[PDB]
């Protein structure tokens, strides 16, 4: 019961964010909420946990980028800075739409500076993987043949267009790095 | 809303021709030309907003798209580039309208308020016109929009004040008399 | 073709060098960086009666920055006192500069010089500006943003230095 009546709440909460977005205190506590969620075993919970936060995060995308009353710090900063912790539970897909999620956030950074650190650290992870592949490839070539490995590059990849398809134009810093 | 666009094509291009052989290139034909488009342009925009007589229609259609046209662009560009005119430009419309724009300082003072700031921290004498305008535009503020240096963070707040500070420690008879 | 010393003085952010600058380059400083003590300019007009060089003493405004004060005036040859009309404060001291000057150089060719006419909300209206007439100065309304009576100040003391009432600038090479 508890599940069927906790996503209702998720998905009202969902449809107002005139309300999220004049109650930013509200709007952390329902984003750490998700991210409780987001461990959460029990059948369809995680799915309902990261569509409520990548349409929260589309629709208050300026709030996780700009200092809050009570903050000292962005809060996209603590995501980041814990993107593993949050998704370890998640599979495949449900980690491109957390990452589609945050890239929506990124985008609202007009800033050029800090939005070019924000991009490189939101593409860290995914960049370790690729890098590692390519290097053991400039060795023996043999190895873009081996499944495991193209089952990675094939994931690194979705990953990589659900950012650019969020993030925009300034996403160019990243397709550059790997083009 | 197409004027803007020229507007913004412009904006980009003096930056970019900037941001790759320096100051220098603003002196020569075609980029005084291109600053002239941007001149009259914001003429334009602050002279009719200044006669116009039905505040909040002007705050809902005529405002928001100065957001991504004008202040984000003022943003991006490169400081040797950002127009003067934009804050004195912005600073009219405040006066004007008051009341009506009190909500949207929080996304304006994003763009250029801090950006403009470290361009006039160092000494007390480079981008005059930016000093001298800046605080026309922060004066306008204070002045029918106060209840916005409430709704921000006392961190904002502070740096706010510190910057009025700032002005009356000026040489410059004006800005630290504004100040 | 002769030269003379022109002691150039005021209040700071007066448009003494910005004046100064505008001469000789052509260019208009829109900075406000406070001189130090002096800079001596050498200036040229070229008149009907061959060519006329002034040595512009542009001295500084600032009490900190002040130098050798009334020290630089000495064998001055003629003077100018400017100050802004945008602020009355740099017309109140008019008296204390015209003051040093004269008890240092007890009779020269001064002209008195009220800076920045172009911008249009002018603190300092006509009907004040009255004090030339008992000390018996000349003067001028300037702008060394507009080039507005631009060379009025300077064709003024060559009337008077060269003894000619009908000197006139043409700048023939
Ligand atoms: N609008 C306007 N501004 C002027 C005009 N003349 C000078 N200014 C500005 O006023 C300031 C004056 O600067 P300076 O020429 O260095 O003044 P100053 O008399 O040399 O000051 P000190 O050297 O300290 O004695 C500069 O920022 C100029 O850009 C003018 O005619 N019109
Ligand atoms: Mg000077």
């Amino acid at each position: 019961n508890k599940a069927i009546i906790a996503s209702n709440i998720m998905y009202i909460v969902g449809q107002y964010p005139r309300f999220l977005r004049a109650h930013w205190k509200f709007l952390k506590t329902v984003v750490n909420k998700l991210f409780e969620f987001m461990h959460e075993t029990h059948d369809g919970v995680q799915d309902m946990a990261c569509d409520t936060f990548i349409k929260i995060a589309q629709k208050c995308r300026r709030h996780f980028v700009q200092v809050q009353v009570g903050e000292v710090m962005p809060f996209i900063d603590e995501i980041l800075n814990n993107i593993n912790t949050i998704i370890c539970d998640l599979q495949p897909q449900q980690v491109h739409t957390f990452y589609e999620a945050v890239g929506y956030m990124i985008g609202a950074q007009t800033d050029q500076t800090v939005q070019e650190h924000l991009i490189e650290k939101y593409m860290l992870l995914p960049n370790q993987v690729w890098d590692s592949i390519i290097q053991q490839a400039t060795k023996n070539v043999d190895i873009l043949k081996d499944p495991e490995t193209v089952k990675q590059l094939g994931s690194i990849l979705k990953t990589n267009v659900r950012a650019c398809k969020a993030v925009g134009h300034p996403f160019v810093i990243q397709l550059g790095r790997i083009y | 809303l197409d004027m803007l666009n020229v507007y913004k094509c412009l904006s980009e291009n003096i930056s970019a021709a900037i941001q790759a052989n320096g100051e220098m290139v603003t002196k020569q034909p075609l980029i005084r030309s291109m600053r002239t488009v941007k001149r009259e342009t914001l003429k334009l925009i602050s002279g009719w907003v200044s006669r116009s007589n039905d505040p909040q229609m002007v705050a809902e259609n005529f405002v928001p798209p100065l957001l991504d046209a004008v202040l984000i662009d003022y943003q991006r560009n490169v400081p040797a580039a950002r127009e003067p005119e934009v804050l004195s430009t912005m600073a009219i419309i405040v006066n004007k309208l008051g009341g009506h724009i009190t909500a949207e300082i929080p996304q304006i003072f994003d763009a250029v308020f801090e950006c403009t700031l470290n361009m006039i921290n160092k000494d007390f004498e480079e981008y005059p016109e930016h000093r001298t305008n800046f605080f026309l535009l922060l004066q306008a503020v204070n002045s029918h929009c106060f209840p916005a240096f409430l709704a921000i963070p006392p961190a904002q707040f502070k740096l706010v004040l510190d910057s009025i500070i700032w002005a009356f420690k000026h040489t410059m008879r004006n800005v630290a008399d504004t100040g | 073709q002769v030269q003379f010393k022109l002691v150039l003085v005021g209040d700071g952010g007066t448009g003494k060098t910005t004046f100064v600058k505008r001469h000789l380059t052509g260019e208009f400083e829109k900075k406000y960086v406070a001189t130090l003590g002096v800079e001596v300019h050498p200036l040229v007009f070229h008149t009907n009666r061959g060519p006329i060089k002034f040595n512009v003493w542009d001295t500084a405004g600032l009490e900190k920055f002040g130098g050798l004060r009334d020290g630089y005036y000495i064998q001055a040859q003629c003077a100018i006192i400017m100050f802004d009309v945008t602020s009355r404060v740099t017309y109140k001291n008019v008296p204390n500069w015209h003051r040093d000057l004269v008890r240092v150089c007890e009779n020269i060719p001064i002209v008195l010089c009220g800076n920045k006419v172009d911008i249009k909300d002018r603190k300092v209206k006509a009907k004040s500006i009255v004090f030339h007439r008992k000390k018996n100065l000349q003067y001028y309304d300037i702008s060394a943003k507009s080039n507005y009576n631009f060379e009025k100040p300077f064709l003024w003391l060559a009337r008077k230095l060269i003894g000619d009432p009908n000197l006139e600038f043409v700048a023939m090479p």
